[PDB]
């Protein structure tokens, strides 16, 4: 019945339920944020407005920011069943470390560049060269490799992708399942409309440098 | 580069006339230390007096002596507890602070540990927010005698997702805790931290241009006459490989005109303008992000990547020029912009590089092998 339960349900069952976000959210730093969920079309809008049949919620939010990387810290991932959202992916990428941070990287930010900015993070400094981490990585299909291919830095399965020919949008979300533990989900929006939610999987990746 | 704006006038340019203690100065002169920046020159004094301070200092201030001095001058050297707490966004920045603080600190007998185990109560603790919150949480550190809370590079920390940890740490500190926030950037949420945590603080800000043209290749085409623009626009789709484009138009009337002619040439298009509410824009942005439309045509935008931006009409002023093609942030400094120029534009603006205050070069023939 509650909009929060329905999203959680749609993600687990692999059903179609679209999410709309107020640009105002991107003014809120990565972290635990109180929002209001409102019915909009057959989906759900997320904003900071209490009216229009707005149901409060406490979610893990991760904004988008032009010319930058935004990061969600693992220490924020703790309340079981809490939802997690990041702003619309319309070229940008999302990199997630299992037991680690979630990074929303602006689209034109080069892979070499964001890798260097990511490595500054505590969790990355502990990821010893020659060992593995579980990583969930998502980029737009057909996008230039300069913006996402990390093959010089990691050995492991290829990243997941969204769209085709560098066209399309994605919405990434999650459900916290434990301490520094989260199940990730995605759905795409292309000229064919919106797909259902599907798991965003973590693969094993070895750090090469 | 920029200009200082303060609500407080109390400048000092020397270590000599800061009213410091003797052991501190022994440390200062011992290690030839640098002069403080203009920002620092006006923060240091109220800061020593224990007031709340917001200082828009450049990144890396943590390496400097003035930074260290602002912390060491306040420490009761005979109380064997943690009196100052510095939060930095990364290990290297915390270590740099620890290094200069402990260098000066040694002459004074002050202690400084960087949280990045068993040994842990130094006067000053510097470290990463999560790590530091954890230590307070597991009680390896005490907020009991902490009277100063420094947030070095608050912007970087909020960007790196430590807002939560920062708010949780604050809740554990005494009501009378001096807060000193340093941030090169002052976006909305950083301002919120200060509103939430500070009482009538000293403000030393720097008005800084948020959108920039840096790294955006800017071209112009002498279209000469208005009526040759449509053809010029169609030829660009045969010269270049364009995935998605944004075309800026000056009037609602022309927006509608161009989307009709464009649609007649089998372009998928989304038209947007000022006489539309937010719910109607949302559906239109939804269709562009999804790629259902390959062309967005608007007047004076929420999308992360496009092949280029076309100024079909030249914007009425520089502000508009920057809102149209300028980008925020330090990275992903790339972009392509094409301006269409008529004789009337040239006769009105005289010289577009000067009018829009940027470098715009005539679009060459080999343009595809350049962007």
């Amino acid at each position: 019945n509650s909009l929060e339960a329905q999203i959680r349900q749609a993600m687990k069952t692999g059903s179609t339920l679209t999410i709309e976000f107020d640009q105002a959210l991107n003014q809120k730093s990565p972290g635990t944020l109180n929002v209001f969920l409102h019915p909009a079309n057959g989906g759900v809008r997320i904003d900071l407005d209490s009216g229009n049949q707005g149901e409060p919620a406490k979610i893990l939010w991760l904004p988008w920011k032009q010319g930058e990387l935004q990061t969600l810290q693992p220490g924020s991932i703790s309340t079981v069943d809490m939802l997690f959202f990041t702003y619309y992916l319309s070229g940008s990428k999302v990199f997630a470390g299992d037991g680690g941070p979630v990074w929303h990287i602006d689209a034109p930010v080069e892979a070499n560049q964001f890798w260097r900015r990511m490595s500054s993070d505590e969790w990355m400094e502990d990821w010893e060269v020659g060992t593995d981490r579980q990583v969930a990585y998502l980029h737009r299909a057909g996008q230039s490799d300069s913006l996402w291919n990390l093959s010089a830095y990691l050995e492991g399965a290829a990243p997941s992708t969204y769209g085709r020919d560098n066209l399309g949008q994605a919405v990434v979300g999650g459900i916290v399942t434990g301490r520094q533990q989260m199940s990730l989900y995605q759905y795409a929006t292309t000229s064919s409309g919106s797909s259902a939610w599907s798991p965003l999987t973590y693969t094993l990746q070895q750090r090469k440098q | 580069e920029g200009v200082i704006e303060s609500n407080w006038n109390e400048i000092v340019d020397s270590f000599d006339d800061m009213n410091l203690s003797e052991s501190l100065l022994r440390g200062i002169y011992a290690y030839g230390f640098e002069k403080p920046s203009a920002i620092q020159q006006r923060a240091i004094l109220p800061c020593i007096k224990g007031y709340d301070v917001i200082a828009q200092a450049q990144s890396g201030t943590g390496k400097t002596a003035t930074f260290a001095i602002s912390i060491l001058q306040q420490i009761e050297l005979d109380l064997k507890a943690t009196q100052a707490l510095v939060l930095a966004p990364t290990r290297e920045l915390a270590q740099q602070i620890q290094k200069v603080v402990m260098a000066l600190g040694d002459y004074m007998g002050a202690s400084c540990h960087a949280c990045i185990v068993q040994k842990l109560a130094p006067h000053i603790i510097v470290g990463t927010p999560g790590r530091v919150f954890d230590m307070l949480n597991r009680r390896y550190l005490s907020p009991k005698y902490i009277k100063m809370f420094v947030l070095d590079e608050a912007d970087e920390m909020l960007s790196r997702g430590f807002k939560d940890q920062i708010y949780d740490i604050f809740q554990k500190l005494n009501s009378n805790t001096q807060v000193v926030l340093l941030s090169a950037t002052m976006p909305s949420d950083v301002l919120e931290v200060t509103k939430k945590f500070m009482r009538d603080p000293i403000r030393i800000l720097v008005k800084k241009e948020e959108l920039t043209l840096e790294g955006i290749r800017q071209f112009y085409i002498n279209v000469e006459r208005e009526e040759w623009k449509l053809d010029t626009l169609c030829d660009l789709y045969e010269t270049l490989t364009i995935t998605q484009a944004v075309i800026f138009i000056n009037t609602r009337r022309k927006v509608d005109w161009l989307t009709e002619k464009m649609h007649a040439r089998d372009f998928t298009v989304s038209a947007m303008h000022g006489d539309m509410d937010q719910k109607e824009r949302d559906v239109i942005m939804r269709e562009f992000r999804s790629g259902s439309s390959r062309v967005l045509i608007t007047t004076d935008i929420d999308v992360q990547q496009v092949s280029l931006v076309i100024n079909y009409d030249l914007p009425t002023n520089r502000e508009n020029y920057i809102h149209r093609i300028g980008r925020g942030g330090r990275f992903g400094r790339k972009g392509v912009a094409i301006n269409m120029v008529t004789e009337e534009d040239k006769r009105t603006l005289r010289d577009i590089e000067t009018f829009y205050n940027t470098s715009i070069e005539e679009m060459p023939l080999n343009v595809a092998d350049l962007i």
